[PDB]
């Protein structure tokens, strides 16, 4: 993450990271139940094959706490387009159950009106994962977590070199180098709503990172909560 | 005269869905509503979207 701050203990506990077969984090996820994984469709090509991590705060030391388990449905959104990157989202449904503690801990999903609205007018969400932290840089190590303000809709569009779809809203700096980077796709942007925290949207792509003039993008939450009820059932 | 779940979220914790004129709070799933129909009391031991911190 671009000039993030660091999560402390226990402090981003719905941080979930995509590891390829030899270990590698290849993209992050957001914890929603004891088998569901919220996670944006495009991650599911770095792979040819991948588990899920919880519990891990730094990818370096296997300080316990760490706990990896197997996927066994991948429900991805049948619409993502992959030259847009519209529809970029997808559900993984896991084969053990994720045991919470400390560092381990599902984060809310809203309503889509009080989310509209609300977690939307909110100024501010937070955005967080092991990635790449400068572009043409390392990836993480660290679990870095950055307070990313909404941007309107208007200038987004405004920015953006390519078009964005009301599947999608900005969230970061139009000048100040701080922002998500590669390596945070699938990872939450979640809103905090008097000290409960709301997954709003997922981190998607983004021109560079931090880059004067732009801002990053996410997949807005808001519109698939039912899809998400659908693949959480099992549709 | 009593509406908007603007005033100040109309006092829920969490959803406020105003409904005829009643503020009308509910909460995510793993929490439960408290009588007073504002508040949110978590359920379980590590309710969704709560810092798992030494709180
Ligand atoms: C091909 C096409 N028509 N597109 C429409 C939009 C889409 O956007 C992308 C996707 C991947 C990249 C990656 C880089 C890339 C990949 C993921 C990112 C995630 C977050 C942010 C961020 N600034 N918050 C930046 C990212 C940049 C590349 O290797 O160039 C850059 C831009 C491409
Ligand atoms: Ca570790």
């Amino acid at each position: 993450i671009v000039g993030g701050q660091e999560c402390k203990d226990g402090e981003c506990p719905w941080q979930a990271l995509l590891i390829n077969e030899e270990n590698e984090g290849f993209c992050g996820g957001t914890i929603l139940s004891e088998f569901y994984i919220l996670t944006a469709a495009h991650c599911l090509y770095q792979a040819k094959r991948f588990k899920v991590r919880v519990g891990d705060r730094n990818t370096a030391a296997e300080e316990g706490g760490e706990a990896v388990h197997e996927v066994e449905v991948v429900i991805k959104h049948n619409r993502f387009t992959k030259e847009t990157y519209d529809f970029d989202i997808a559900v993984l449904r896991l084969k053990t159950p994720i045991t919470f503690r400390m560092n381990v801990a599902p984060a809310c999903l809203p309503e889509r009106d009080w989310a509209e609205s609300t977690l939307m007018t909110q100024k501010t969400g937070i955005v967080s994962g092991f990635g790449r932290t400068h572009e043409k840089g390392r990836q993480s190590t660290r679990l870095k977590m950055l307070e990313v303000p909404y941007v309107d809709r208007n200038s987004c569009k405004l920015s953006s070199s390519f078009i964005i779809t009301q599947n999608m809203f900005c969230a970061g700096y139009d000048t100040k180098q701080e922002d998500a980077c590669q390596g945070d796709s699938g990872g939450p942007h979640v809103t905090r709503f008097k000290d409960t925290y709301f997954v709003t949207g997922i981190v998607s792509w983004g021109e560079g990172c931090a880059r004067k003039g732009k801002y990053g993008i996410y997949t807005k939450v808001t519109a698939f909560l039912k899809w998400i009820d659908r693949s959480m059932k099992t549709r | 005269t009593r509406k908007l779940c603007s005033l100040d979220n109309g006092d829920c914790d969490q959803f406020c869905h105003e409904e005829q004129a009643s503020v009308v709070c509910s909460c995510a799933r793993g929490y439960t509503l408290a009588d007073n129909g504002k508040a949110c009391i978590p359920t379980g031991p590590y309710p969704c979207g709560k810092q798992t911190l030494e709180r």
